[PDB]
């Protein structure tokens, strides 16, 4: 996973 | 079904405001009081831009677990006037899996999204961007960039909030009665 | 928001659950006792229109001054309730769109709402080997069982999805003149 940020 | 979805429309009304820190806009939830939560790669500072307003960041914790193990939830103190509904009382208690879950974002790029997500499931170990973090919640949706802080809710449950995804699933950090108490 | 309320409005108001031998599809109420549907939903004599066995009076499956397949089948149904106009909030040419937002209801797919952005007048598809005209493109991953989801924008009804490869959502264009006079 990878953070979904802006 | 229609609970759910005025549920979450209800949360997102009363207990939500667009977060801007220096990585962008994020959903981020009211809690109580002047407390909000904040995925911790929105890397929180002194100031946060609260509805496109400069509040003053009282106080700040990056959550860790008792393994020292990030859980990527902050809690925020913010310097306002207005305070939040208090929905400690949707917190779950403990780590549980889900059925009929909703993702709930709302941001300019996101405005006003739900999206049933399905079934939830709960996992103590993800390593999100090469951070190990615990206590996180996975469901079959693909979510994608800027949807962080989402709020996930069941009917009368505010359970997590988003936080990453692999281009298929998306992953929430756990919210907990406890960290609140 | 603008145009979540919008497009609420037009689900709560003109929009029931069809199910085929295919399986269930959001549906779309235009006027009288007329409403569409994709093609590929493959409509029959009879249809399941909220849980209830509707008679079919009329199906057709629209084609272009080309002959080519438009993915849009008209059916008028043999129900009591009649539909809102709302033919007056559909394009009248070709055309594309910013701040679109399809919404989805069915029970895989329960008050779905998602601000896809960019529209972009496509045109011509090759959808599963069936050539196709004037097809509207968005981002956004796709996933089965959102055909006949609503695209609409800032007060316009303009194209229901019909299919999407992965990360490309495609909607058929809803024109005026396809329900006028």
């Amino acid at each position: 996973a990878k953070v979904q940020g802006p | 079904s229609g609970p759910g979805f005025d549920f979450a429309q209800a949360i997102m009304k009363k207990n939500t405001v667009i977060a801007r820190t220096e990585k962008g806009e994020f959903t981020m939830l009211g809690v109580y009081d002047r407390v909000a939560v904040i995925p911790t790669h929105a890397s929180v500072g002194e100031t946060i831009y609260i509805n496109d307003v400069e509040t003053k960041v009282l106080d700040a914790c990056a959550l860790r677990d008792l393994t020292d193990t990030n859980l990527e939830i902050t809690i925020v103190r913010l310097d306002r006037n207005q305070k939040f509904r208090d929905i400690r009382h949707f917190l779950p208690r403990y780590e549980d899996d889900y059925n009929d879950a909703v993702l709930s974002v709302h941001t300019s790029k996101f405005p006003n999204m739900y999206i049933p997500v399905g079934q939830v499931t709960n996992y103590g170990f993800l390593n999100l961007g090469g951070t190990p973090t615990h206590r996180i919640l996975m469901y079959n949706f693909p979510t994608r960039a800027g949807q962080a802080g989402g709020v996930v809710t069941t009917t009368g449950k505010v359970i997590g909030i988003h936080v990453g995804g692999n281009g298929a699933q998306g992953f929430a950090a756990m919210l907990l009665h406890s960290y609140f108490s």
